[PDB]
RNA sequence: GUACUCUGGGGAUAACAGGCUGAUACCGCCCAAGAGUUCAUAUCGACGGCGGUGUUUGGCACCUCGAUGUCGGCUCAUCUCAUCCUGGGGCUGAAGCAGGUCCCAAGGGUAUGGCUGUUCGCCAUUUAAAGAGGUACGCGAGCUGGGUUUAGAACGUCGUGAGACAGUUCGGUCCCUAUCUACCGUGGGCGCUGGAAAUUUGAGAGGAUCUGCUCCUAGUACGAGAGGACCAGAGUGGACGAACCUCUGGUGUACCGGUUGUGACGCCAGUCGCAUCGCCGGGUAGCUAUGUUCGGAAGGGAUAACCGCUGAAAGCAUCUAAGCGGGAAGCCUACCUCAAGAUAAGAUUUCCCUAGGACUUUAUGUCCUCUAAAGAGCCGUUCGAGACUAGGACGUUGAUAGGUUGGAUGUGGAAGCAUAGUGAUAUGUGAAGCUGACCAAUACUAAUUGCUCGUGAGGCUUGACU
RNA sequence: UAAGUUCCGACCUGCACGAAUGGCAUAAUGAUGGCGGCGCUGUCUCCAGCAGAGGCUCAGUGAAAUCGAAAUCGCUGUGAA
RNA sequence: CAGGUCGAGUAGACCAAGGCGCUUGAGAGAACUCUGCUGAAGGAACUAGGCAAAAUGGUACCGUAACUUCGGGAGAAGGUA
RNA sequence: GAACCCACUGUCGUUGAAAAGCCAGGGGAUGACUUGUGGAUAGGGGUGAAAGGCUAAUCAAGCCUGGUGAUAGCUGGUUCU
RNA sequence: GUGAGGGGAGUGAAAUAGAUCCUGAAACCGCAUGCAUACAAGCAGUGGGAGCACCUUCGUGGUGUGACUGCGUACCUUUUG
């Protein structure tokens, strides 16, 4: 809430209200709307959350995965309608907010320990 | 054409149902109050003068106090004219009010503002000049102008030569912006894209001159 | 964001393994190439007994970049490498297999073969 | 770089035409009656009634 | 350009500036009235007033924070036993800065910094 | 012999640039044998003739030898048109698509690399195109110093030798704080027919001016076939420019954390100083591009080459002599910005000042007393404004700045205590503690009491209205 | 090498190599000359942000080379050109 | 002459005994200049030339080519803790 | 590889802090080594692992004083009506 | 400021003979009065010439200034120039 109240009201008018709770280090699945022609479908994007930005309607989060041997990252915008659904598969236990050190690790070295209840 | 005077409130985004993120600028509009109508007979041209905002009486001078009292409107923080034709001039009278409903969603507009001031600036920033070599023997000549002219002929520097000096803090008009939202409850315009100036600056919104 | 002297991997089985960009095609003073753009390359390393040979000058299309691509919702997608797919003299793919994911900007009638052969389109 | 001709006294004085000094803003302190610099503590330590040094 | 930036430089490195302002705060808390240059006096508020706000509440953690910021046991004791109780009900503004002419050696503008209820 | 060198002189006399000239150079025109299946002139054009320009090679020796101190590269340019692309046309040995040739047109645009000191040149790959030239072969008190042309050394060659070169090779100090003119920005003064606060007209000035590809018309017109349009519409790019920070990132030495060495705070614990911010991982505002948005759209007027209508001189013919049209990225407008020092100093709205004496230089007269307006400034709190200025906001009838309170964000589990461990550590209290610049409230602190400037109805002549 | 007036190997009409003004080689050595590669990078595409020191303003002290005299504009022409 | 903690050390970081803060200051936080830190994607495309900068860097063990004057090359290269 | 002795590269400095330096890198560092004190060699002479190098900030013939007011077919200047 | 310096007083024929003190020029630098000067382009003068101020024998006069206007590119040397 570092913006003017009018901007805050205009932004708050468009907030999603069913977002789950997740943190860096968690592995998540994102259902992404894909529209070609008149054809609509949901594509799954599963991976580790390596960064989270809490900025109200300007919130974002970065998901990293290994796809066919090639690392790929996507920075989703949390309140965008293209993000249909987010599910948390497993909760991770980490020591810092940003996990960029994972980019230089491969295989067993990049494993994230599960957070035990 | 007749337009509106407002204040830049900040930038944000609007999400569409398809998921497209549209970057937008929000313009607060305190409804403009007409203070004077200028005609061919008395002024030689046709314009509508408006004021907006508020100003304390200790800052309002006596001449301006009388000028506002003749129209019968509260003193504003600024006064500004719009050139008009007879068709736009009809229906407007001294003491009336112009609101955000002058515009419609989807309309294309031009927005004028006062750009941010960068102060004294050099050739690289002001005119996109290229720097010289950082290494390879260069002596204290990394961001300098270089040559400024020819030899004995013509033996002078031409007018308009690009040099260092004040950059920014000038009137700038941006054309082709689309009205994204017209909120009458909050008296707000939401336009697509960026507009000149800093947050809190005064801006002018007019119908586009390009077609 | 590919420019001249940039080295790229090859995401196909045409035989080339590393290529170097020698020109960004499609305009005077054009600086950079992104996903879906055509470049001229020289082949720096190839597997033995292949149609392509080391030292050949060919066309290619960029399919993966580290700088990444933007999407209409404001997101960005970044890859771990810079990868290209070799084309022939009339700018058509010459390979039969595609390795690694590709993006939806390749969904044109010119590059639909890459979309069909890729393991992942994202 | 250096002049090719000595500058005349008239031109030198014309350049100096912007060198004049100005007065400070002085004011009588109503609490004490002495002249003081406006918005400043007096030399004896008074300012708008309060007194600093016992 | 320095649009919307806070802080001063005063021709010093960052560590030297921080040490100087710590010394100034200690001297102010000890004597309750000091004379310095006007820019130093104005910047000293942003360093000194939060210390009094912190000292309003007496806890071990607050005392250790005050000691980390002042490195003066006498200053910590005076803050937590005298100044904080004195300003418990004051909503900021524990200092006043008053212009005091110029300095003979270099014509530098000067000011007095004083605690609000000193004596 | 002197390149190890020195003195007195010369622009009386050479090398650079300038000047005169134009043999040479480049460009243009006249005649026309012939070539072109016939057919000089679609395109070429022998033998000969006449000019233009002032980019070449030269001639002369007028300026400079009490110094005009540079081959190329870099940075930054400005002009010409004999036009490279884009625009408009005539002819064709122009079916179409293309091409050839000539005319008009200077608005904009007009490659990156390998080799070499190169200019040039050859080569690779692009582009709509990679134009030709002038500007001290533009630019070294703006940069460099690879080549050439000091002093060292060597090779080939010449000389008995000192030494030398239609040569080669390795190495080899680039000074100047800008007075005047000019230019880029930014102020002070006065003027503008009493003074003041605002809003303005536009005589004029500057900026901008580029273009690819795909689809469609339509596989239509054209053509035997192969191929394949004009005109007219959509979509999407390159380069360039501006504004902006919502998004994506960079930075972020006054924000948070991990960690090494050492010293200290009496000790443990907890902290702080120093070591590039010690090092390392993140990161708020601001600034910023590689990020975002937008622009060169459309239309009027006069024209260039060119094409005409009607029409005589000259019973015909003829775009022309009367008269009437069409016609280009070019000109004037149109778009953006500046603009009344436009001394021709413009216009509109509103506001302020309505006192007495003496005297003679009898007048917008000179001296006394009274009066001090509308406003402006000094000063202070300051700013997304700024070198100083100027400009914007506010000064108690107050949110201008700091602080305080709340929120937001970042970091990521404070200290103390308690549990489990032999212990390093782990867990709970608790997503805690701390959080520059952000948002919102709040007179707690500082914007005090003030002073200075600016006056007192604004000359005369004539005309029209009263 | 995509592209090599440089580099390496070979050829020999050696303008004008050649045997102690030594010839041809040679391990090691060289702040020696030429060419190529890996890593690396603000050298560059193309620059951005930040830190310190100047620059700028105020107070004090206080130079320099130069200088016939200056009321010291543009263009085209003229003219020790 | 020359102490302490680490250290091979008289190298180096921080300290002891013992000395100093270098005889103009105060503000501001523009262009430009000097000295530093970081930098998206690319990685010599820069340039006469990788000039400058970036980079490597310790101890123990393993392992180490052509060539050679048998000494070297060699800390070759490379790897583990 | 420090001290010590050198001077290969670059930025800065060039009316400098300095009439040859600073900073970051660089070479030698038990030897043909570096260095204190006191001596010897004197100008067509000395000395030189040789650059015409050095011989008191001076070297293809040191400095000082005399011949000496050298000579100059050269340049400059030459005073009231 | 028990400073420097000055104003009175006093001495002296004279102190503007007051101590770096006879006379006291010029370059150069101040203050005061009069006139001119902020729409106009250049060796700064010269030949004309309105107005203003002071004086005055009251003018067909004297002193200072100089709006506006015609003409007008320093001096020396050396040179065909
Ligand atoms: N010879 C004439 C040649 C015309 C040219 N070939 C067509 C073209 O692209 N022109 C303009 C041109 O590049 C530029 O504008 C102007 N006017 O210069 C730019 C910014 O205005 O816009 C383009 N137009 C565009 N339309 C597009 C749109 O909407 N989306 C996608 C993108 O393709 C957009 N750019
Ligand atoms: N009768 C009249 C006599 C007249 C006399 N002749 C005049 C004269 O000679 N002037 C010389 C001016 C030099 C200097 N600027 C003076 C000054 O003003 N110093 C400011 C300090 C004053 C302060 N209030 C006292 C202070 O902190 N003391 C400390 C202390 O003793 C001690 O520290 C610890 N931790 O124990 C010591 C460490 O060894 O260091 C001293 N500090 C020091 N700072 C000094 C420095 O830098 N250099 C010289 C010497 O003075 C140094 N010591
Ligand atoms: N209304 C205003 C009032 C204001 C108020 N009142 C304030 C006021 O008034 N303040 C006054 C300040 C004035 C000043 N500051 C004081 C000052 O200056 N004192 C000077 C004191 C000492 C002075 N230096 C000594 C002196 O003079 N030595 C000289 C010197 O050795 C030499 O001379 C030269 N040239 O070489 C020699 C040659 O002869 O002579 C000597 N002398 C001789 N004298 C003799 C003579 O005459 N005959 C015979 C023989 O014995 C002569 N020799």
């Amino acid at each position: 809430s570092g913006k003017h109240p009018l901007v805050q009201a205009i932004e708050n008018s468009q907030l999603k209200t069913d977002l789950p709770e997740f943190a860096p280090g968690d592995t998540v699945v994102v259902q992404v709307k894909v529209k070609e022609g008149d054809r609509e479908r949901l594509q799954a994007f599963e991976g580790v959350v390596i960064a989270k930005k809490n900025r109200g309607l300007n919130s974002a989060f970065t998901v990293r995965k290994i796809s066919s041997g090639v690392g790929v990252e996507r920075v989703f915008q949390t309140h965008s309608p293209v993000v249909a659904k987010i599910e948390v598969k497993r909760r991770g236990d980490v020591r810092r907010a940003k996990l960029y050190y994972l980019r230089d690790l491969s295989g067993k070295a990049a494993r994230i320990r599960e957070k035990l209840p | 054409a007749i337009g509106l005077v407002g204040r830049k409130c900040g930038m944000t985004r609007i999400f569409t149902d398809a998921g497209v993120s549209v970057p937008v600028t929000v313009i607060e509009v305190d409804p403009n109050r007409i203070t004077q109508i200028k005609t061919l007979e008395t002024d030689g041209y046709q314009a509508v003068q408006v004021t907006t905002g508020e100003r304390r009486e200790s800052r309002v001078t006596n001449a301006q106090k009388g000028h506002f009292a003749k129209a019968g409107v509260a003193a504003g923080r600024l006064v500004k004219e719009f050139r008009v034709t007879e068709a736009e001039l009809e229906g407007r009278e001294v003491g009336g009010t112009i609101g955000v409903d002058l515009f419609t969603v989807g309309q294309i507009v031009d927005v004028t503002g006062q750009s941010k001031g960068k102060g004294f600036q050099g050739g690289v920033k002001r005119w996109n000049f290229r720097t010289q070599d950082a290494t390879h023997g260069n002596s204290v000549s990394h961001r300098v102008l270089g040559s400024t002219g020819q030899n004995q002929t013509p033996g002078r520097v031409f007018k308009g030569k690009k040099m260092a000096g004040h950059l920014g803090d000038e009137r700038v008009t941006v054309q082709g912006l689309e009205i994204v939202s017209v909120d009458t409850e909050r008296s707000v315009l939401v336009v697509k894209g960026a507009i000149p100036g800093a947050t809190g600056g005064d801006v002018i919104v007019r119908p586009t001159i390009k077609a | 964001m590919i420019q001249t002297e940039t080295m790229l991997d090859v995401a196909d089985n045409s035989g080339a393994r590393r290529v170097q960009c020698i020109k960004v095609l499609g305009g005077s003073h054009r600086r950079y190439a992104s996903v879906g753009d055509i470049i001229k390359v020289t082949v720096k390393e190839a597997i033995p007994r292949a149609r392509v040979k080391k030292g050949d000058v060919m066309n290619a299309v960029v399919v993966r970049t580290k700088f990444g691509i933007r999407r209409p919702d404001g997101s960005v997608i970044r890859f771990d490498d810079n990868a290209a797919v070799i084309l022939n003299n009339n700018k058509a793919p010459i390979a039969t297999r595609i390795f690694g994911p590709v993006t939806r900007e390749l969904r044109t009638e010119q590059f639909m073969k890459i979309i069909s052969l890729a393991p992942e389109v994202l | 770089a250096v002049q090719q001709n000595r500058k005349s006294r008239s031109r030198r004085d014309m350049r100096r035409s912007h060198d004049a000094l100005t007065e400070n803003a002085l004011t009588v302190d109503q609490a004490t009656g002495e002249t003081h610099r406006r918005h400043h503590v007096t030399k004896d330590g008074f300012y708008r009634g309060r007194q600093l040094f016992a | 350009m320095r649009h919307r930036n806070s802080g001063v430089k005063l021709g010093r490195t960052s560590s030297h500036r921080k040490a100087m302002f710590e010394n100034l705060a200690n001297s102010l808390f000890e004597h309750e009235l000091i004379k310095t240059t006007l820019p130093k006096a104005k910047e000293l508020r942003r360093v000194a007033e939060p210390l009094i706000t912190l000292a309003k509440n007496d806890t071990v953690a607050n005392r250790r924070l005050a000691f980390a910021r002042t490195r003066n046991a006498a200053t910590v004791g005076k803050l937590f036993t005298v100044l904080g109780p004195r300003y418990k009900e004051r909503n900021g503004g524990y200092l006043r800065v008053l212009k005091a002419g110029f300095r003979a050696g270099d014509a530098a503008p000067m000011a007095y910094v004083e605690l609000v209820d000193r004596e």
